[PDB]
RNA sequence: AAACUUUCAACAACGGAUCUCUUGGUUCUGGCAUCGAUGAAGAACGCAGCGAAAUGCGAUAAGUAAUGUGAAUUGCAGAAUUCCGUGAAUCAUCGAAUCUUUGAACGCACAUUGCGCCCGCCGGUAUUCCGGCGGGCAUGCCUGUUCGAGCGUCAU
RNA sequence: ACGAGAUUCCCACUGUCCCUAUCUACUAUCUAGCGAAACCACAGCCAAGGGAACGGGCUUGGCAAAAUCAGCGGGGAAAGA
RNA sequence: AUGGCCAGAAAGUGGUGUUGACGCAAUGUGAUUUCUGCCCAGUGCUCUGAAUGUCAAAGUGAAGAAAUUCAACCAAGCGCG
RNA sequence: CCCACCCAUACCCCGCCCUCAGGGUAGAAACGAUGCCCUGAGGAGUAGGCGGCCGUGGAGGUCAGUGACGAAGCCUAGGGCGUGAGCCCGGGUCGAACGGCCUCUAGUGCAGAUCUUGGUGGUAGUAGCAAAUACUUCAAUGAGAACUUGAAGGACCGAAGUG
RNA sequence: GACUAAUCGAACCAUCUAGUAGCUGGUUACCGCCGAAGUUUCCCUCAGGAUAGCAGUGUCGACCUUCAGUUUUAUGAGGUAAAGCGAAUGAACUUUAAAUAUGUAAGAAGCCCUUGUUACUUAACUGAACGUGGGCAUUCGAAUGUAUCGACACUAGUGGGCCAUUUUUGGUAAGCAGAACUGGCGAUGCGGGAUGAACCGAA
RNA sequence: CGGGACCGAGGACCGCGCUCUGCAAGGAUGCUGGCGUAAUGGUCACCAGCGACCCGUCUUGAAACACGGACCAAGGAGUCAAGGUUUUGCGCGAGUGUUUGGGUGUAAAACCCGCACGCGUAAUGAAAGUGAACGUAGGUGAGAGCUUCGGCGCAUCAUCGACCGAUCCUGAUGUAUUCGGAUGGAUUUGAGUAGGAGCGUUAAGCCUUGGACCCGAAAGAUGGUGAACUAUGCUUGGAUAGGGU
RNA sequence: CCUAGUAACGGCGAGUGAAGCGGCAACAGCUCAAAUUUGAAAGCUGGCUUCGGCCCGCGUUGUAAUUUGGAGAGGAUGCUUUGGGCGAGGCUCCUUCUGAGUUCCCUGGAACGGGACGCCACAGAGGGUGAGAGCCCCGUAUAGUUGGAAGCCAAGCCUGUGUAAAGCUCCUUCGACGAGUCGAGUAGUUUGGGAAUGCUGCUCAAAAUGGGAGGUAAAUUUCUUCUAAAGCUAAAUACCGGCCAGAGACCGAUAGCGCACAAGUAGAGUGAUCGAAAGAUGAAAAGCACUUUGAAAAGAGGGUUAAAUAGCACGUGAAAUUGUUGAAAGGGAAGCGCUUGUGACCAGACUUGCGCCCGGCGGAUCAUCCGGUGUUCUCACCGGUGCACUCCGCCGGGCUCAGGCCAG
């Protein structure tokens, strides 16, 4: 607003390579860390598996349909098995995937 | 990073008649709606995947169903765009899934059609018969028969015995190979020429 | 002391500010597609009982016909209107008409109200002369008709 | 030869002076009528001082009496400066 | 004169030109009288006289699988005389 | 060398204004707590920075707002409030609308720009109104006659003319 | 370089066009709270730049540590005045020691002791560096003062000006010209020097 | 022990005290007179004593010079948009943003809807590519607040470590025997991780680009109009006593 | 909208800058050339018609049917499809018509203002009428309701049926597909495509699973996509011109368009062009009869008006500047600050309040008790009770206190 300005106040006083026809869509490969991937789960049948009322049955989790192509190794994970669909993943996060219990399927 | 260096003032658009303009289409629609009644206000479209790596995860409406789904549907490709099917020559089937999904809808979408005669006095045998002319009808085939799953579900249960092993060396293993045979396939059979060219010569 | 100059006040001047107004601008939004050789846009010259302009109109000239409304117009003059009506009006609508000289402008020209040609009709004694009136006479191109030209190709 | 080209001198001639004087007409003047413009911070007497070499206003003195008319060209104004 | 000097965007375009060396065009000097300090050869003016020395495009040859590279030949002018 | 005296916005004491700082204020008889009470210190200012308030045109809400028994505007050697910008009232004039409070909004505040448009002064009843030889008498007309007319006189153009 | 409609070293008209200027002129109410600045350092200078410094608004941090254009003490520079040479020796002699201002240091965040390593050094486990553990709170180890803290953020002007005292370096016939500190002024009223940018008193 | 001047802030009590029936002790009362209106007070005009340059603007350090100002009324100059950055307020929060569009409407308002998308949630490398826990997300010294009084220690700072990507060196088990790149090192690097902080919006300050606070230049360019003046030429007209040689 | 100020281009850097995907608005598809109808040019312009046709011609150097790459042609095969004519009803555009006070009083020149009593409202938008009007007038809202024309949509219903055409399924075979064009070099220009762009000119100049493209030059071997050099087509999109309409936190006559007015007018310029100033009496002209003085303009009386302090110089009527009247100052400037004084002119303040003691009046909304009601649940109000030594007003006296200005 022009009232509030200073102005009335003042008044009376005055490298690399070359990349042509990049296609982004090749490079698309959103990525998604281990401490997160529980998230994904509906928060009432994430309640019960982090609880324990589910002692025989195993999520499986498609990365691709919640947006993320690659599986990275950031933080940690309980002790359920998980099934993980993706991609890509990182060595550190299929290694702590096999010591929580699961297994990465590859897709594509 | 600001662009005014031009006459810029010259080319302003400003975007004041947004709610005429919106007032406009949906009058523009109904008086559509109007005169194509009975009949939905749009067509039937095919439910297609999306091209690149990016999208295809997720499929959506395309432009018609193709010639090989008119078909195996039953329908004549001369009756279909006067049924309110459209129908698309370019696209062709490269897998047996897309082309069963749109035969299904197709069928879906035959078996919920009401065919009214020509003449009212002389109805056919193609014709949908009076005392089923009447049923609560849908306007909008979009709405109706939209993408009902786009994408692939996010989350699956299965039960902890049937876990899979999973590839053998590890997921990351097996792509870190994939690469590599993938950047050494030339080099090796270029080396199996040589060295089948060196058993002739000294077999 | 007065006059004069200056200051203050009241009233009166000069001038057109202020306030209020607003048949006007400015901006946005919605709807529509319709100029012209069947002569446009523009220009000129005229037209009212009494007008110079604006407005409207074209020698049928502030206008004609037709439809509707239904008693005016108004500055003066003068007439109305069988008011129980083919009907006032500077009224409205508008499908029928009129539409001067020009202008893409079209017989040739135009710094001229200049000069022609073709075909009819009428009047003056008029087969010959004179006058008036009416209808025409541009260019490029298309389709067709008709009249032609050329050892260009042939038949005979 | 010719030249509204530039220069020096001689004779004649004279108000250029020496040395100014006088006359006429039209103004200027006064009246009747009519009637502008330039310019204008405010104003107009001087002297000495007012560091920046400038005073019109300040300081200290001289002084200093209404309202005016014709002229004048020192300042101050005034040169499409 | 299939020319010179000009002009035009171009033209089946125009002028000089209804012209032809006692002519046309461009310069310099500027009536008449006087008048060419003496001799060259550095700059310049012009000689198709021999050279390929410089040597563009097009064209020619070689290498390679080709892109491409390497060679000669190379107009006028310049260079030499 | 000595005594007394003069006075600066300097120093001392007191009052009042503002700013800053330090305290108090609820089993609320309790307060524009964004208030009030108590105590101390300080006060120049260009460039520059910041805060609060005043005013103008328009908008939403509100004041059960003002008004032909007189709105707005204007004039006033008439008063009141505010440090101030300003606000309010009296009197005269006048004729149709206007204001207070909280928010919103801006084409929002002038002494200058050899500004812009319009209007008006001093100069000032002043400079001038002096080229082309020149006017005069009687009568008439008329409110009024140097510059209208008729007559009577005097002159000028001077035939490359004032034809 | 004359004329081409009062216009000519390139006419007039409209438009691009509200062309550009670093140069000139102007830039609109009040009160309150703060409040400045002229080689510090780097860059090839003029037709040059940044930058240090000085300021205001906000905040935030335990606004915690206290620090200080000052004196004293210890020790430097100035040993220079001075006293004596019945002390030695002879400003250059010294037992002792000037005035003016001036450098460094004056604690628990400190002082040592001990143990090792050293890739530092030393003839050297020797000094010191780095760690390790311990002793020192019995006074926290001069004076005076202390609404004086710190760190970010954003914003602004000025950053090779004038005058004066002192010190120092050069000079001129005489004038003077550089630097270093400090004070005043540009930004400032009041009292007195009759008067006034640079004087005195006092803000 | 006298003589004089100026001042009277506060507004029940509380306190320190004393000379203690009370008081000069945390700020003036008591008595009396005149008048009760222009008498006090105020405004305007004028005289008197003292005081007092004409305003901007520009310049440098400052004056002087210079430039503008006859007077009055009305306009009249840091605005708007886009994109940044810091700070203030607000909503939601690992998310956030309805308004391109659709639905709806009492119709340019308001209300409702969601896919995609933007920014954030991961970085580094020229790229291929790879991709963030040894530990109660570490040790030491501070540190508000709390504490069961032993300590626990927010934010933040210093310091030593750990992890991810880039660079260089070695090259393990295995094997399309030449692919793969484990492990151990060493330098810097990156607003990297190490118990997310962002997204939208409002207000203010500053840039950055646009005419960009307002008024101006000699200019440059595009397309048009003029030989009624004047210059030259062409066609067709007109005009110029009397003497001397 | 997003991609995205990104890929990319750029002296000495100022700067420039797309596209694919994705979401949405809107959706619509087709026509030729290249074939022999060859058992019959089946095609068409024009002229004359008795409206049956008949002629003059165009055209075989090709007018109809058929085919257009999605295919198609030929076969096989067995099923389906079709032409006309009414039409209820609906929509669009002009037309007739629509609710309620001029009730009473006051001010006023005039109510449309104030007060009272009503009424209408799917209408309280706007305007006019002598001042702010829902009900005075035009209109405004809503359903409809009169009359008329031309179109479009359309539920249904009558009839002909297969000479002909058309669709579906399968297939040995056939399956024509655009040339100075594509492409290459070079030049100019352009682009983000200054290695990957497009256009044009000159030169060269194609091919038949061929050709183009696949954003780094080339060769070889593959692969993926379309099918150029012929053509048509609504919608979503633009709109400082035109025509009709509705609006605004815009401007309110130096503003807003140059123009609210006989404005692109008057006027200027040879011309191209340039280009203003200027709105408001009053509700109604009721725009001053008549008398008088003047040559006249006008003046003065006297009317008109609610007002002439509104006189066609016209609403309001500022300032600069001027005239008169009144007051004052003035020995080569005025103007301003502090403080008195004089003269002129003013605003306040004050006029008495409160509390007692007597006397005289007028009344019982004194205290207690009972009932009802409300509340803060113990405080109140209301109705009966007071019978005058108790409460409340009024008037005469007296006393105390507080009251204005200047002073001792």
């Amino acid at each position: 607003p022009t009232r509030f300005s200073k102005t009335r106040k003042h008044r009376g006083h005055v490298v690399g390579m070359r990349h042509f026809h990049l296609l982004r869509n090749h490079y698309w490969r959103p990525s998604i860390n281990i401490d997160k991937l529980w998230s994904l789960v509906p928060s009432d049948v994430r309640e019960q598996y982090l609880s324990g009322q589910k002692k025989d049955t195993a999520p499986v989790i498609d990365l691709l349909s919640h947006g993320y192509a690659k599986l990275l190794g950031k933080g940690r994970l309980p002790e359920i098995p998980v099934v993980v669909r993706a991609r890509y993943v990182s060595a550190e996060a299929e290694r702590k995937v096999k010591e929580a219990g699961g297994v990465v399927e590859l897709v594509a | 990073n600001n662009h005014f260096r031009k006459h810029w003032q010259r080319r302003v658009r400003c975007h004041f008649d947004q709610p005429g303009k919106k007032v406009t289409r949906r009058l523009a629609r109904r008086a559509k709606a109007a005169a194509l009644a009975p009949r939905p206000v749009d067509k039937l479209r095919p439910i297609v995947r999306c091209p690149t790596v990016k999208y295809n995860r997720r499929t959506r409406l395309g432009r018609g169903f193709t010639l090989e789904e008119l078909k195996a549907a039953g329908i004549p490709r001369l009756l279909a765009p006067t049924i309110g099917i459209a129908v698309d020559h370019r696209r062709k089937n490269l897998s047996e899934e897309s082309l069963a999904a749109n035969v299904q809808r197709l069928k879906d979408y035959k078996a919920r059609l009401i065919l009214f005669p020509r003449k009212s006095n002389k109805p056919k045998k193609a014709d949908t018969p009076k005392d089923q002319q009447t049923a609560e009808t849908t306007t909008s085939l979009r709405t109706s028969f939209g993408v009902e799953q786009p994408l692939a579900p996010g989350f699956t249960e299965i039960s902890k015995s049937e876990i899979p092993a999973g590839i053998e060396g590890g997921a990351y293993r097996a792509l870190r190979k994939a690469r590599s045979d993938a950047r050494l396939v030339g080099v090796r059979e270029k080396r199996a020429k040589e060295k089948a060219e060196a058993e002739a010569n000294k077999k």
